[PDB]
């Protein structure tokens, strides 16, 4: 009989957090790498979509398959940020294990994340103002069509899409 | 000759005491044992801003000790309902609250957490005087308290470890000669004597955290729950040292020992179940028996006689009898609850718990009087979130 | 790439709600979450304070992708988020070393930011939901 002690049988969840945070934190912001994959049938994709490169590979662990809603949650209502998910549930993780090498317990930490969560999300209402000048916020628009094309999907950038 | 352990014989023998037996109390306690916990009436007490309580101590007859999360120490009067506080005692230097409290087997010293959730304090009775410097020893918060001898005691901690302090002859004998002397009690320096860490078993090595202690008069021994689901057992009859660990049933919520001196069994909290412990059996044959209050955990457990009183997340206490093996019934089974007390409606409420405006006050404390007709409750709200207090005489 | 395009323009052309991401409002959450470590006095607090932490995970990993060094970078972020409540001054995306998100165009819309958030925290609760069959309060210590 083989049993986990401890963070051994959180270093499961912690390894596969890692996994796929080592690509998404990668392929965060304009400025990210986009993950180029060859299908089962010889079909070479480019995207830096975090739930299209979640979906696509194959699955085998728990917290791949559970990354996979995580990231698709997001571009279903929002769109862009399907990477950041999955890089801020595993830092969150990651933290973990530290608060559990502080003698804190499994549960009361998950607790304090969740509660934590909470302020950040209603503390975003105040960040950032809500006043916006038409021809100011046209040229980050346009900048940001053109790094969310040209630097996940197609290399060419095409100015007919990010300009449209 | 048959064995009389009829009370009768008691009744007729205590009016000549002519060498009256002792062995006549365990029959007169047990009889009212299983009868008081349902004649009992609420006497609820009003302990003003308090955060919450978490442990609690019989000082006297007239006088509770109660600790708290904001480690402010006080004493509730249950002869004449009143509220008295006694001062926090800083550590040696200036580098949570009070979750425990215990009293030495001589009702001299009191041990209680001190300014800084990881220093030990001590406190001289009757009298409450300042007895010793808050300590440095732990690294992190003390959560436990035990007294193993007269002169020492161990305290558990968020890491797993267990700080052993020793009061000398001399120290001890200076301490008293200078509050007897002295009308303006002088309080004396300590440090730990040895630091050592619970066993590392097969179960989870992070959650190490000792969260209660209990002492065996009888045969010397400290016993200690983990959040790992482990129960320690270690020597403290003169230095401690490791002897035994066994199995929990349950690993979740295991935040309340007590040990049964008429029994030999350990009692183990639990999130629903209460465990009980035999050092001298297989780690794995441990029995549970259900609370019936799933979900929101056990809170305190104690023995009065053969019968165990368990306290719950709901602010209810329940009754099982070892010899019946079953929970007490009402004249359905029997069970005390807290009152009001009073809540918290502060910041951190409206940010987490804003849809629900009043808690249940979670039993973290309670304990029976030297004669056992009075039952001492405390706590508060079950939520960690929230901040409130309860305390009540249950007579 | 064009469902992100016209996503965070369509949110931000029908209110003006907006959130400067990527380092911004990530240290302002985290300052926030760790001033509730503060008030509060209990066992979670060291939890929260992890999560705080765990925020700056985004900015890290965009400058850790770059050939800028992630701790300097952030240390004039964090800096400012102290001088200032609510900064929209993060770290850059586009390796030009200017510390903003209104040069460096790095836009993201308010409830974009929000349910990142939301998200990641449910991921957090049901991985360490180790062993417990009944839903439990968050019961005390």
């Amino acid at each position: 009989k083989s049993r986990l002690m401890g963070l051994e049988a959180l270093k499961s969840h912690i390894m596969a957090a890692k996994a796929v945070a080592n690509t998404m934190r990668t392929s965060l912001g304009p400025n990210g790498l986009d993950k180029m994959m060859v299908d089962k049938d010889g079909d070479v994709t480019v995207t830096n979509d975090g739930a299209t490169i979640l979906s696509m590979m194959d699955v085998d662990h728990q917290i791949a398959k559970l990354m996979v809603e995580l990231s698709k949650s997001q571009d279903d209502e929002i769109g862009d940020g399907t990477t950041g998910v999955v890089v801020l549930a595993g830092a969150l993780l990651e933290e973990a294990e530290q608060l559990l090498d502080r003698g804190i317990h499994p549960i009361r930490i998950a607790d304090g994340y969740e509660q934590a969560a909470r302020v950040a999300i209603e503390h975003l209402d105040k960040i950032s103002d809500s006043v916006l000048v038409d021809i100011k916020d046209t040229e980050p628009l346009i900048q940001t069509a053109k790094t969310t094309l040209g630097s996940k999907v197609v290399n060419s950038c095409h100015r007919q899409m990010a300009e449209i | 000759p048959p064995v009389k352990r009829s009370l009768v014989y008691y009744l007729k023998n205590r009016e000549v005491r002519l060498q009256n037996e002792t062995s006549y109390s365990r029959v007169l306690h047990g009889y009212a044992a299983q009868q008081l916990p349902s004649l009992l009436k609420e006497r609820e007490f009003h302990l003003g801003t308090l955060n919450k309580v978490f442990a609690s101590q019989w000082l006297n007859h007239r006088q509770v000790v109660c600790g708290t999360k904001c480690n402010t120490l006080f004493v509730v009067d249950v002869q004449t309902s009143q509220i008295t506080k006694i001062p926090i005692l800083k550590d040696r230097e200036p580098g949570c609250g009070i979750h425990a409290i215990e009293l030495n087997p001589s009702r001299t010293l009191l041990a209680t957490g001190g300014d800084n959730p990881n220093s030990l304090a001590i406190y001289r009775l009757p009298t409450l005087d300042p007895v010793c410097v808050g300590d440095d020893g732990h690294k992190d918060w003390i959560f436990s308290i035990a007294w193993i001898s007269d002169t020492m005691a161990v305290s558990g901690s968020r890491d797993g470890s267990m700080g052993l302090w020793e009061v000398t002859d001399d120290v001890l004998t200076k301490s008293d000669a200078r509050h007897n002397v002295s009308r303006v009690p002088v309080y004396a320096h300590i440090t730990h004597k040895a630091l050592k860490d619970i066993p590392k078993e097969d179960t989870n090595p992070d959650n190490c955290k000792v969260r209660a202690l209990a002492f065996n008069n009888k045969n010397k021994e400290l016993g200690a729950v983990s959040l790992d689901g482990y129960f320690h057992l270690w020597k403290a009859e003169n230095t401690l040292s490791k002897l035994l660990s066994t199995k929990l049933p349950y690993c979740r919520e295991n935040v309340c020992l007590a040990y049964g001196s008429e029994w030999s069994v350990y009692a183990v909290g639990s999130q629903a179940h209460v465990s009980f412990l035999d050092p001298r059996q297989p780690s794995y044959n441990v029995k549970s028996v259900c609370s019936r209050e799933r979900g929101s955990g056990i809170r305190s457990v104690s023995f009065y006689e053969h019968i165990i009183t368990v306290g719950t997340g709901q602010g209810s206490l329940l009754f099982y009898d070892i010899r019946a093996q079953r929970f007490l019934e009402e004249r359905e089974n029997l069970k005390l609850t807290t009152g009001k007390g009073w809540l918290n409606h502060d910041e951190t409420w409206r940010n987490y718990f804003s849809d629900i405006d009043f808690f249940p006050n979670a039993v973290y404390t309670h304990c029976y009087d030297s004669s056992g007709t009075k039952l001492f409750v405390a706590g508060g709200p079950l939520p960690s979130g929230l901040h409130g207090n309860y305390a009540g005489l249950w007579s | 790439s064009l469902h992100d395009a016209l996503c965070v323009i369509r949110n931000l052309i029908r209110d003006n709600r907006v959130v400067y991401g990527g380092g911004a409002a990530e240290i302002s959450c985290a300052l926030a979450v760790s001033q509730e470590a503060d008030k509060c006095p209990t066992l979670e607090q060291y939890a929260m304070r992890a999560f705080a932490d765990a925020l700056e995970v985004i900015p890290m990993a965009l400058s850790e992708n770059s050939g800028m060094n992630p701790i300097q970078t952030m240390t004039e972020v964090r800096a400012r988020q102290v001088k200032e409540m609510n900064p929209a001054l993060g770290i850059d995306c586009l390796h030009k070393g200017t510390n903003d998100m209104k040069q460096q165009h790095v836009i993201e819309t308010l409830i974009g930011k929000k349910q990142q958030i939301s998200l990641a925290t449910q991921m957090v609760r049901m991985i360490l939901k180790i062993d417990d069959i009944r839903k439990p309060g968050e019961s005390e210590e």
